[PDB]
């Protein structure tokens, strides 16, 4: 079960920074994540500085996408910490993306099915004639 | 998704940012890559942009004609053109101070003025043109054919007008046209022009519209080519004396090849230029009959190519297919086209500072560089540009199952020999060319210069003496009388060429020393460079071996990534940055070498360039650092004059130049935090959070960096090698 | 101004090393890399090593700035032989109206003492020309790498060993072309070489001369 | 007479420059004293010097208008005259050293080819195999040719290519 | 956006994953030998175009190449 | 069984590979059945540092 955002959440302990937090985030959308973070620990901010972090879930927010896949990648390196991430459009519409799977896209669940692909060997696409259309840029199966 | 301007990109319109507003004033003119753009709606909009630059060409030659008819001083010229020099526009800025009208003012009869080293009044004078209302006429005559052509590229827009598909692919007529009629009639009609006009100007004779209706310009007129006798066109040219504003010492001839030089005006005969473009004109109208057409049998071309195949498969295919391949391709007609151009303008530049076609233009010492410059960076941009669409071909339009034996798949199979015997020839000439230089430098500073290396160039003054050249003395054709090529045709061109050519104070096949070797060989190893570059972007286009699947990237595209060990500068487009840089340098080593082989032949001490041009201190010292004086004292303390504006455009050409640096060495990524950080710095200004932008700010695009950086580059490196040459000269006039 | 932009540089290199606005994850990427990528627009002279680079050619034009003052005061207003009456300078006071203006370093100051190096082929003090002129030709040299990148230069390698293995005389090691940051390393190294080496030939041949 | 140019003995400007570098030589060259180092220098140099003009003007070799030399380089013009070595026996005697040094070079970078990791042998050279090549290339021509028709220096297209 | 593609050239080494810095290709079903995944692009609403997947990726040649396209907020990496 | 024997030496043909028409021993010719069997190894490096790779059986061929 994927779980969804929750407004009301704590914060970890932190003074500020000048980093996000623009006019971009107030209409367009912002980001958020949440993760365990057991035994309260002092963590870096990849937008500011150094801070504490209780113990129980909590939650943060950031700008920009990379800005919170830098921190599920960290808690990979150090201890088995599992945080998730959501979207959020102008509507209040809010959007589940990492882990959809809950396993990590590096490693396959159970079973899927993707697209944008195709079985052909390197190289030995199509020349540039009969691709006048150009469709920008072609899947080459559509 | 978000509809916004422009209104031919759909994907461009999303863009939150100022980078769409770049792209749509660079891509508005590929008219290839856009939204639904096929073929057959094309040819008309690029035949109405043909029809809008022709306009605009027009309307260019119309405001330079009004200028000279009523800004300029063109009846001041006509009569005495010795003692009195061109004017171009006046001023009316309210920024120049009193001294500055009294420092523009040297014609006298009206306020600031300046000079005009276009080279039209020669061309106009020499044609025929003595009033300034005969300047007011062709300035109306040339704003009414712009008006023209822009309406006639509109009416092939809306339908019972809009041509066809098939009427473009018929290459055969229209190559017919234009060999016929693009060609050989118009050169008849300036044949009857230079007999009808020119030539009766010659002799002071006012003969213009009023007058031609029954003045024969022969003796005999139009019966001899009803009778026969040809020859009785050419029996009394000008006089050795003939005098050009009037008639002292006339003649009657139109059809004249004494092939020489009209001392008085020190250019070819006005007569001689009459039977050179009847006989091109009759050749070109002989070409022009060459195809197949509807009715007319000829000979296709599918059935020529298709023939020249060698048995001995030395080609294999030959050329067969290649009919479908350039007639379906336009990039490969313009890469043709602009190739054709670049080197014909530089044939142009050749043949004008060598055989002068104007009257009273070889004693002008100013429009003949600025003329010769010109057309040599012309030439360099437009075969620059004849190499970007080679390769744009290999890129975009290609098909290797048609092309399967032909030439053009084998010139791609050994693109790495021919490239890498492009880079042994750079390699060649750079190393000795630097290692002689520095050696004459080295030898020099140790006060010997008898130990310097100066090879003689015999070959270029062997060809000189086969020419008619004897301060060499290899007793050659033109130069024993042993040979069948001396003899025959000694009434035709060859007195007047043979007095010229020993002249030792025109430009016509100079005393070459020593000191053109070397600067010939640092000009083929600009040249040899150049190509290097060039045809190595067009040969490793479609796919190198670092990135095989190229052709899937278009054309200009910044990078492949930071992967596999670095990979910067690798699209084509790159290579043709680099081929610019390559080209500027290669023409500005070109134009040293001219202008200061001229400059020291107007001085009377050819033997200073004979002796300073065998090493680099010369170069620095005895042209750039000594022939600037008045460019550094064009305005100081003691007062400026008319010098000071070409000294201000001098430095305006360095800032330009420095700027073009300004973008080349710092590239991107380092400008997108400090713009993010403006930004940041922007949205939280006290009450300055009002209005906001309406495109978001960010970095110029790679690949517009080095655009821009290129730009800057090109078009300082222009302005001040032009403001150099223009004040440096017509300021001192020695 | 040229300190303040220099000190810009070199802060803002140090400082947006650690994290920024654009790329967090900048600290495992290390000190000297060229560049993430050209996502984004584009991403080029991010790392502080590049930075370094920016400071480099911004300590040149200030040093160089600075020093030319210094020269040219020293020679107008400070320096000159003492006659009975009064003190007769080298230069005519030519700095009081000629600093105002741009060209004026190029009127009285660059143009003017510029004699020397360009005419001291006769003697001992031609080795400060060939300097001189090595030092312009090196400087050439380095705009060469800092305008070009590797892709270009990697596939004429390529074309190059083609022509060695038709010999069969290629290496065994792999000839690669240089690093993007040793690329800009060697752009920065012959810049400032030439830079330095022909004012320091123009200063010495310059004040010899002179005193 | 070939070119315009004449031989560099009845070049009035040849003479004239001699003379101007004789005398910028002993108007400082009178500073010393004959018994100092700095005056036996100069007395050597202006030795070397007109042994310099001297010895330039022996088999001929053309002077032009400035009075410097200036090197025939046509095979042809330095035969039916006597220039032969002004550049035409140069040419051949860089041909030999450079050919010399491919040839040795090449063979070495082959028999190179054969052992384990090459590569080291390119960082740490084998200096006795490098100088037993070096005393045994003078007579490459030899076997420049021979093993261009031995057919030991094609290879077979067995090379990485993309066209 | 940037079209992503990914051909049959591949070993399923799940390298491209753990180094793309966006989360954006996936790793299901792939008959392979011993790891057995492929990857695949199912979203690029978000990719950038930072080209860190094709440097990571030990496949010769290249298993996936980043199509570059058009520009947006998140392909120009703007927090405004 | 399926592909060369392990050990014997073979040239490459894959038009878009760093590495085409040079030998390399082959690693392991995937017997399992896949269609990139042979595993193919070389001691010089490419642009990205990478020393082996699979190929199809279709596009390695014989010895020099
Ligand atoms: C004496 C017998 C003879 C000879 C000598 C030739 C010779 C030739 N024939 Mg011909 N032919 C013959 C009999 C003969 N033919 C007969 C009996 C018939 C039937 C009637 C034909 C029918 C025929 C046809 C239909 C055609 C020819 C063509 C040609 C020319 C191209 C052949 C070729 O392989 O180019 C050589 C191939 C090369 C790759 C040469 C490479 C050139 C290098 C790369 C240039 C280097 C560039 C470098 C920068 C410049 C530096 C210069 C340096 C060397 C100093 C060639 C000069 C063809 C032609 O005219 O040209 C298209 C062609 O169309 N022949
Ligand atoms: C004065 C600056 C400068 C210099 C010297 C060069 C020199 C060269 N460029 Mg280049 N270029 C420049 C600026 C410069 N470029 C700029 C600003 C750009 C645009 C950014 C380009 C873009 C460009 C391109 C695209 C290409 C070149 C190429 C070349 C090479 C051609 C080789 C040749 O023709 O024979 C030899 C040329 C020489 C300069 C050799 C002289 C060097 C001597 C031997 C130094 C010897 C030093 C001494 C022995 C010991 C010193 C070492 C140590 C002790 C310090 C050549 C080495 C082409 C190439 O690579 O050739 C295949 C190539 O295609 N250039
Ligand atoms: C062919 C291109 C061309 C170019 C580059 C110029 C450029 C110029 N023109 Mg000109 N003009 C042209 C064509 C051109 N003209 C033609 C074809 C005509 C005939 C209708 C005129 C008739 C004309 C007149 C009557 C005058 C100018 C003037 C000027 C100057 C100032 C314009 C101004 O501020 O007034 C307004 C700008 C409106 C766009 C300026 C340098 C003025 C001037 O100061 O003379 C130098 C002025 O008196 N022009
Ligand atoms: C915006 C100002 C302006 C404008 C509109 C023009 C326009 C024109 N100039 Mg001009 N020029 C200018 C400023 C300007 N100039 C300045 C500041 C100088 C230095 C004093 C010159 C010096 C100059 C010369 C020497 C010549 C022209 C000429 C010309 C005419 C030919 C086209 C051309 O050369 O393009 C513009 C050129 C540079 C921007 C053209 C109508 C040519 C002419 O005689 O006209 C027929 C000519 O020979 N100009
Ligand atoms: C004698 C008949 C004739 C003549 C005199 C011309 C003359 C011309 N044609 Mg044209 N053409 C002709 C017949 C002719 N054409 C026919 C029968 C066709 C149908 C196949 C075409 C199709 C055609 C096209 C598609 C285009 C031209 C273009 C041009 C112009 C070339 C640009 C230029 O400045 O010229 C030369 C300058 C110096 C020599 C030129 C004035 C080009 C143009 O500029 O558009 C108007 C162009 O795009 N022509
Ligand atoms: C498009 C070129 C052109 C045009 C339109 C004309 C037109 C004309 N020519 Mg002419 N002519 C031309 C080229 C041309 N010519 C050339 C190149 C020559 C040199 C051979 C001549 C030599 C010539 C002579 C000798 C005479 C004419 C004459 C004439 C006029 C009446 C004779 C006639 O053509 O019937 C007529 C208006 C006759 C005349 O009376 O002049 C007005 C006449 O005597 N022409
Ligand atoms: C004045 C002498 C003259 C003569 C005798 C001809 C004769 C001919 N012309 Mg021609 N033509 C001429 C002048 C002449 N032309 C001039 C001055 C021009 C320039 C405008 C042209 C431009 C022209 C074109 C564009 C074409 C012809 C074509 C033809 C041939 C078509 C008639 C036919 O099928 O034969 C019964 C024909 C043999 C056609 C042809 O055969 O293609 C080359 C063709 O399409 N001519
Ligand atoms: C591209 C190389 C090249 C060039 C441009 C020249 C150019 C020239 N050579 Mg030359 N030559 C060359 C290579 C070259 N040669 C080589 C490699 C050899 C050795 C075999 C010769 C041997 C040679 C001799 C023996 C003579 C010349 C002569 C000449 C001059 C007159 C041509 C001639 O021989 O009479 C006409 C050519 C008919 C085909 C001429 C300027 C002649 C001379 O000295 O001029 C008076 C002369 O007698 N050459
Ligand atoms: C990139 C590319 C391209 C482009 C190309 C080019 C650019 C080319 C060119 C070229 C050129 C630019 C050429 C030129 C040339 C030259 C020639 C061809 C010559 C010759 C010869 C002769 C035959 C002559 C003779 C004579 C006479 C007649 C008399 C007097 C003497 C003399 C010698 C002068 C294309 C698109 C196509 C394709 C793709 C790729
Ligand atoms: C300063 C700088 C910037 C930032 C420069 C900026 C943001 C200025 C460009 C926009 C302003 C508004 C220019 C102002 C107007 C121009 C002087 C001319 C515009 C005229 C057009 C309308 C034709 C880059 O983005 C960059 C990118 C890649 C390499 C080097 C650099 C670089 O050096
Ligand atoms: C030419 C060039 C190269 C190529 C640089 C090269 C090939 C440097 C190699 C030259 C060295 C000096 C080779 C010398 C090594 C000799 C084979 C052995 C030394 C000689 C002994 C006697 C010591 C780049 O890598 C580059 C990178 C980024 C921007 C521009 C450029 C750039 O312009
Ligand atoms: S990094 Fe490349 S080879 Fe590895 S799993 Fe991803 S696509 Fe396949
Ligand atoms: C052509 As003859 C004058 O040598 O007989
Ligand atoms: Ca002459």
């Amino acid at each position: 079960k994927q779980p969804e955002l929750d407004p009301d959440t704590p914060s970890p302990i932190f003074g500020g920074s000048t980093g996000g937090l623009l006019r971009k985030a107030q209409v367009e959308e912002f980001y958020v994540i949440t993760w365990e973070s057991p035994k309260e620990q002092i963590f870096e901010m990849p937008t500011g500085g150094a801070a504490i972090m209780r113990k129980g879930p909590n939650l943060l927010k950031f700008a920009r996408k990379e800005q919170c896949m830098a921190l599920t990648t960290q808690l990979r390196s150090k201890f088995r910490q599992t945080p998730c991430f959501y979207r959020v459009y102008a509507d209040g519409k809010v959007q589940y993306l990492h882990p959809k799977d809950g396993v990590y896209p590096e490693k396959v669940n159970a079973g899927r099915v993707g697209v944008n692909q195709n079985m052909r060997s390197i190289g030995k696409n199509v020349d540039p004639i009969k691709v006048v259309k150009f469709t920008g840029s072609e899947p080459f199966e559509i | 998704a978000t509809k916004l301007f422009p209104k031919f990109s759909q994907g461009l319109a999303q863009d939150p940012s100022t980078r769409r507003i770049w792209y749509g004033l660079a891509t508005a003119h590929d008219f290839e890559s856009h939204d639904g753009m096929t073929e057959e709606n094309l040819y008309q909009k690029i035949f109405a942009s043909h029809f809008g630059q022709l306009a605009i060409i027009f309307l260019w030659t119309s405001g330079n004609l009004f200028h000279v008819a009523w800004q300029g001083n063109f009846e001041q010229w006509v009569t005495d053109p010795i003692h009195v020099r061109p004017i171009a526009h006046a001023i009316w800025d309210p920024h120049f101070g009193q001294p500055a009208v009294e420092a523009f003012t040297r014609g006298g009869a009206s306020g600031p003025v300046n000079i005009a080293t276009s080279g039209v009044y020669q061309w106009w004078y020499t044609i025929g043109l003595r009033s300034n209302q005969e300047l007011y006429v062709s300035s109306v005559f040339l704003a009414l054919v712009s008006a023209v052509f822009l309406f006639a590229g509109w009416l092939h827009l809306q339908p019972n007008f809009q041509p066809s598909l098939s009427w473009f692919k018929d290459a055969e007529s229209r190559l017919n046209h234009h060999l016929a009629g693009l060609f050989g009639v118009s050169s008849l009609a300036w044949t009857g022009h230079l007999v009808h006009v020119a030539i009766p100007e010659s002799r002071g004779q006012h003969v213009g519209w009023d007058n031609f209706l029954s003045v024969l310009p022969h003796p005999q007129g139009l019966t001899p080519f009803w009778s026969g006798n040809w020859a009785a066109y050419a029996q009394n040219p000008d006089t050795a004396s003939h005098a050009f504003g009037t008639a002292d010492g006339s003649g009657t001839a139109i059809l004249t090849f004494l092939g020489g030089f009209h001392p008085q005006t020190q250019s070819l005969w006005l007569s001689d230029m009459a039977h050179h473009h009847l006989a091109i004109a009759v050749l070109f109208i002989v070409a022009g009959h060459m195809y197949r057409t509807n009715f007319g049998i000829g000979h296709r071309l599918e059935a020529i190519l298709e023939a020249h195949t060698p048995p001995a498969g030395g080609l294999g295919a030959g050329h067969k297919g290649l009919f479908h391949t350039v007639n379906n391709s336009l990039h490969f007609q313009l890469g043709l086209a602009l190739a054709s151009v670049g080197t014909i303008t530089s044939l142009v530049a050749q043949h004008m500072y060598s055989l002068p076609p104007y009257a009273y233009l070889a004693v002008d010492f100013t429009t003949q560089a600025s003329l010769y410059t010109h057309h040599q960076y012309i030439a360099g941009f437009i075969m620059c540009g004849a190499f970007a669409h080679g390769a744009i071909f290999f890129i975009r339009d290609y098909d290797p199952e048609q092309n399967k034996g032909n030439v053009l798949a084998r010139v791609l199979d050994h693109k790495e020999a021919i490239i890498s015997h492009l880079s042994w020839v750079s390699l060649f000439l750079g190393f000795h060319t630097l290692g002689l230089y520095v050696h004459n430098d080295v030898v020099q500073a140790f006060g010997t210069p008898e130990k310097q290396i100066l090879i003689e160039p015999v070959f270029a003054q062997w060809i000189q003496a086969a020419q008619g050249k004897s301060l060499y003395g290899f007793d050659l054709l033109l130069a024993s009388s042993s040979s069948p090529a001396y003899s025959a045709g000694q009434s035709l061109w060859l007195p007047g060429w043979l007095e010229a050519i020993n002249n030792n104070q025109n430009s016509l096949f100079l005393t070459i020393g020593p000191g053109d070797f070397l600067v010939h060989h640092a000009i083929a190893l600009g040249l040899h460079t150049t190509t290097l570059i060039l045809v190595k972007g067009a040969l490793d286009a479609r796919g190198s071996k670092l990135m095989p699947d190229k052709k899937d990237f278009g054309y200009s595209f910044p990078c492949d990534g930071p992967g596999r060990g670095g990979t910067c500068d690798i699209s084509a487009y790159d290579a043709f940055y680099l081929a610019v840089f390559w080209m500027l340098n290669t023409i500005g080593w070109v134009t040293f070498y001219w202008h200061w082989k001229h400059l020291t032949l107007w001085q009377g001490n050819v033997s200073q360039f004979d002796e300073s041009s065998t090493y680099l201190m010369g170069w620095l010292r005895d042209y750039l650092w000594l022939n600037s004086s008045q460019l550094i004292n064009g305005y100081n303390p003691f007062g400026m004059n008319s010098l000071s504006v070409w000294a201000w455009t001098f430095l305006f050409g360095h800032l330009v130049y420095a700027t073009g640096f300004m973008f080349l060495i710092s590239w991107r990524g380092y400008w997108q935090e400090l713009i993010e950080t403006l930004v940041w710095a922007h949205e939280k200004t006290p009450l300055a959070n009002l209005v906001y932008w309406k495109d978001k700010p960010v970095a110029l695009s790679i690949v517009q960096a080095r655009l821009v950086g290129l730009a800057h580059f090109s078009v300082g490196y222009i302005f001040t090698y032009a403001a150099f040459l223009i004040a440096s000269t017509a300021g001192r006039f020695g | 101004f040229t300190i303040h932009v220099t000190v810009l540089i070199l802060l803002k290199g140090v400082l947006f090393a650690r994290s920024s606005r654009l790329i967090p994850d900048k600290a495992n990427l290390g000190f000297r890399f060229p560049c993430d990528g050209p996502g984004r627009g584009g991403t080029c002279q991010v790392s502080a090593w590049d930075h370094v680079f920016l400071g480099l050619f911004w300590m040149y034009n200030s040093l160089s700035i600075v020093i030319f003052h210094f020269s040219w005061k020293m020679q107008s207003d400070v320096w000159g032989t003492v006659t009975d009456s009064g003190v007769s300078h080298i230069t005519g006071g030519n700095f009081a109206q000629s600093a105002n203006t741009i060209n004026g370093w190029l009127r009285d100051f660059l143009w003017a003492q510029s004699s020397q190096v360009i005419q001291s082929y006769g003697s001992a003090l031609s080795a400060y020309g060939l300097m001189f002129l090595g030092a312009h030709f090196v400087w050439a040299f380095s705009l060469m790498f800092l305008f070009s990148g590797r892709g270009y230069w990697q596939e004429l390698i390529e074309s190059i060993v083609w022509a060695h293995n038709k010999l069969r005389v290629a290496p065994s090691i792999q000839p690669r072309a240089l690093s993007i940051t040793q690329g800009r390393a060697v752009g920065v190294a012959h810049y400032l070489l030439g830079g330095i080496a022909t004012t320091w030939s123009f200063f010495l041949a310059r004040i010899i001369a002179v005193g | 007479d070939i070119a315009g140019l004449t031989p560099c003995s009845e070049s009035k400007a040849y003479n004239k420059l001699e003379r101007k570098e004789l005398k910028v030589l002993d108007k400082r060259l009178k500073q010393y004293e004959p018994g100092s180092a700095p005056y036996l220098a100069l007395q050597a140099t202006k030795e070397r010097t007109e042994n310099r003009f001297k010895t330039y003007a022996k088999q001929g070799l053309l002077c032009g208008n400035d009075g410097l030399p200036h090197l025939i380089s046509d095979p042809g013009l330095a035969l039916r005259f006597n220039h032969a070595g002004e550049v035409f026996i140069p040419t051949f005697g860089f041909l030999y050293v450079a050919g010399y040094i491919g040839h040795v070079g090449r063979q070495y970078i082959i028999l190179s080819k054969e052992d384990a990791k090459p590569t080291d042998k390119e960082i740490i050279l084998d200096v006795p195999l490098a100088l037993k090549l070096a005393f045994q290339g003078w007579a490459w021509p030899l076997a420049s040719i021979q093993e261009l028709r031995n057919g030991s220096l094609l290879e077979k297209d067995e090379n990485i290519t993309v066209s | 956006a940037h079209v992503v593609k990914i051909y049959d050239t591949c070993i399923g080494c799940t390298q491209c994953v753990r180094a793309c810095p966006l989360d954006v290709l996936e790793m299901v079903p792939w008959d392979g030998c011993k790891a057995a995944q492929m990857a695949s692009s199912p979203r690029t609403e978000d990719c950038v175009g930072c080209k860190r997947c094709e440097t990571a990726c030990p496949t010769d040649f290249l298993s996936v190449r980043v199509y570059l396209g058009n520009e947006s907020t998140r392909s120009l990496g703007l927090a405004y | 069984e399926i592909g060369p024997k392990r050990g014997s030496l073979v040239k490459v043909l894959r038009p878009e590979s760093y590495w085409y028409n040079q030998v390399g021993k082959v690693v392991s010719v995937d017997q399992s059945g896949i269609r990139y069997p042979v595993v193919v190894r070389f001691e010089n490096q490419n642009y990205a540092g990478v020393s082996t790779n699979n190929y199809a059986l279709d596009e390695i061929e014989e010895v020099k």
